[PDB]
């Protein structure tokens, strides 16, 4: 992500993030996924029910092909939340349409997101260029 | 053949649908032969007969006062001047266990003294439930605790429907040698009903439980084909 | 199509809110009685009155139907389950949203009805004297959050004809015209409050009248999702245990 690469250029950052999910199956495909967000300090849910009991989104990709999950706060200084996707329902399709699809996850920061203490990134390494 | 006019809307009211005092119990005060009891205790049961049970189970909750009439006579239909005591044992009160039990003197048990020669004694029992209405269907357990009992009785048995008993006896000192047949007629008054339900379609197997036989009977009689009339 | 957010729960549902209001009565808080004038029963917020999405039942061609006793369906589920397990008295309405995920090539019709005092009957082969076969086991009278499949849906497992179940607050799910049913059931009982663990105020039945049909290649089971939202829930007599 662009936010993930820019955070590498800084030491501290905090703010809310948004995560958009795009379902890219056929128009005839339908079903429900459960997008659950577990706050920091808690292990990821082990069952769909435990995920449902927390902050979650029952995403019916038969109705809307895109859904946005706003992460309230991250604040990684120099644990962390977890997003889980659960098969709420089966993947329902009529005949003659692909039974496998893809979800595209898009991450970004919100306007309250801030950075601090510029630091040279480690994503690149100087060699005999 | 055809009635082009409209009937009355009042004959279909709930109040009228549950009117017309009907036989709810036939008790016999046996005092002869092998049973010299001289008394009998009839638990007030609005659902003694499947007709009235099906009519009442049309509704979930019902609240009403009841007028009881006792048509008593001997086996040969004669009504001599035998003095009877119709004691209403309210819910929570102990019932008699003998002809001359002490419970017959309990002043808090409303008692009616009437001879067989008199017109049928008639009393009004008010709405006796701790709840705001009787429940002909109680999806629950009156007990408290976990209900994994093997024979899962006590399920669906609402305790609030208890209306009491009618203990009837002759005021004799010993056995009279005459059996008395008492027909208890009950009239539903000021009836109010809630949550209408489907009328029972399967034959009633037992009392107090909606148990039905394994051989389901169709609600509608059969036809030859779906196109025959 | 919109996204109803109640508490931390969000469901995807269509607009126009074609909701069935049971007996034209909205779930309301009980006016303070004498027993409640002294303890002031607990009225939980969207923390408890949120959307509970149960496990989805798989509607198949031979499915007879399902039912859930509702004070019981959430007795072991989240903070509502906590409040029900640890309070003496309970009172609540419910918003029930039954959703099917079927293609336009699936067919079938569901009758979604909310049956107050849905007393389950046992089906005995013969009248035996006060035997176990005369009463339903607790697994059938209180099926929990998983629901119970109907044994004889024609008689609602209660001796009453299914054809007349529409006398109850009901809603059709005809797969060709709609796949969502929303029934709002207020608190209906002969008492202002009652035991959430003993008494089940009502049952929600989902019965396939027209059996599910599809041609080879379609998804052989239509998922039926039940979302529950307690409305105006109240509790009294908190225990510790």
């Amino acid at each position: 992500t662009m936010v993930g690469q820019i955070c590498r250029y800084y030491t501290q950052w905090s703010g809310s993030l948004k995560v958009t999910f795009m379902f890219t199956g056929s128009f005839m495909a339908t079903g429900k996924m459960l997008i659950a967000y577990t706050p920091p300090g808690s292990a990821q849910p082990t069952t769909r029910e435990a995920a449902m009991l927390g902050t979650h989104i029952v995403w019916d990709f038969g109705l809307q092909s895109s859904v946005t999950l706003v992460i309230p706060w991250i604040s990684n200084t120099h644990a962390t939340g977890i997003v889980t996707i659960w098969y709420q329902t089966n993947f329902v399709v009529p005949p003659d349409t692909p039974t496998e699809a893809n979800i595209i996850a898009l991450g970004a920061a919100q306007k309250n997101f801030t950075l601090k203490l510029c630091k040279d990134t480690d994503e690149i390494q100087q060699t005999a260029e | 053949r055809c009635v082009m006019n409209r009937n009355g809307v009042n004959e279909a009211s709930v109040e009228h649908f549950y009117s017309r005092a009907g036989l709810v119990g036939v008790v016999e005060v046996k005092d002869s032969g092998t049973s010299l009891d001289g008394y009998t205790v009839w638990p007030i049961d609005v659902m003694g007969f499947v007709q009235q049970r099906r009519k009442l189970e049309l509704s979930t909750y019902m609240r009403f006062d009841a007028e009881f009439t006792f048509v008593s006579n001997l086996n040969n239909s004669t009504t001599p001047g035998m003095l009877l005591q119709y004691m209403y044992v309210p819910p929570g009160a102990p019932k008699p266990d003998s002809r001359k039990s002490y419970q017959w003197q309990t002043a808090t048990n409303p008692s009616v003294f009437a001879k067989l020669s008199d017109p049928p004694p008639q009393v009004s029992v008010p709405f006796m439930s701790p709840a705001t209405a009787y429940q002909w269907f109680y999806d629950g357990y009156p007990t408290f605790g976990e209900h994994k009992q093997a024979t899962n009785l006590q399920y669906g048995q609402c305790p609030n429907n208890m209306m009491g008993h009618f203990a009837i006896r002759t005021v004799s000192e010993s056995t009279t040698g005459k059996n008395i047949h008492v027909r208890v007629y009950m009239r539903i008054k000021h009836v109010r009903a809630w949550v209408p339900r489907p009328l029972r379609s399967q034959a009633y197997m037992v009392k107090n439980y909606p148990t039905y036989s394994q051989t389901i009977t169709n609600t509608a009689t059969d036809r030859a084909s779906i196109t025959t009339t | 199509v919109a996204q109803l957010t109640v508490g931390n729960s969000t469901i995807t549902t269509q607009e126009a809110a074609n909701i069935v209001l049971s007996y034209g009565e909205w779930p309301e808080y009980c006016p303070s009685t004498d027993a409640t004038a002294v303890d002031k029963p607990t009225r939980p917020d969207v923390s408890v009155n949120r959307f509970y999405t149960l496990s989805t039942k798989s509607w198949k061609t031979e499915s007879t139907g399902w039912y859930w006793k509702f004070p019981d369906v959430l007795n072991d589920t989240g903070v509502f389950g906590q409040n029900a397990q640890f309070h003496y008295l309970y009172r609540s309405g419910f918003c029930m949203h039954v959703q099917c995920n079927a293609s336009k090539f699936h067919q079938g019709a569901l009758l979604v009805a909310a049956i107050p005092e849905f007393v389950i009957a046992a089906s005995s082969p013969a009248t035996k004297p006060n035997s176990q076969g005369l009463y339903p086991d607790f697994a059938h009278t209180n099926p929990g959050k998983d629901g119970q499949e109907f044994r004889d849906p024609y008689v609602l497992d209660a001796g009453i004809p299914l054809s007349q179940a529409l006398i109850f607050p009901h809603q059709w799910i005809n797969l060709r015209t709609n796949n969502c049913a929303t029934i709002i059931m207020p608190y209906i009982n002969a008492l202002p409050f009652d035991s959430a663990l003993n008494h089940s105020n009502f049952g929600l039945v989902v019965i396939p009248i027209s059996p599910l049909k599809y041609c080879n290649g379609a998804t052989t089971e239509v998922p039926i999702t039940l979302t529950i939202a307690p409305l105006n829930s109240e509790f009294s007599g908190l225990r510790q245990a």
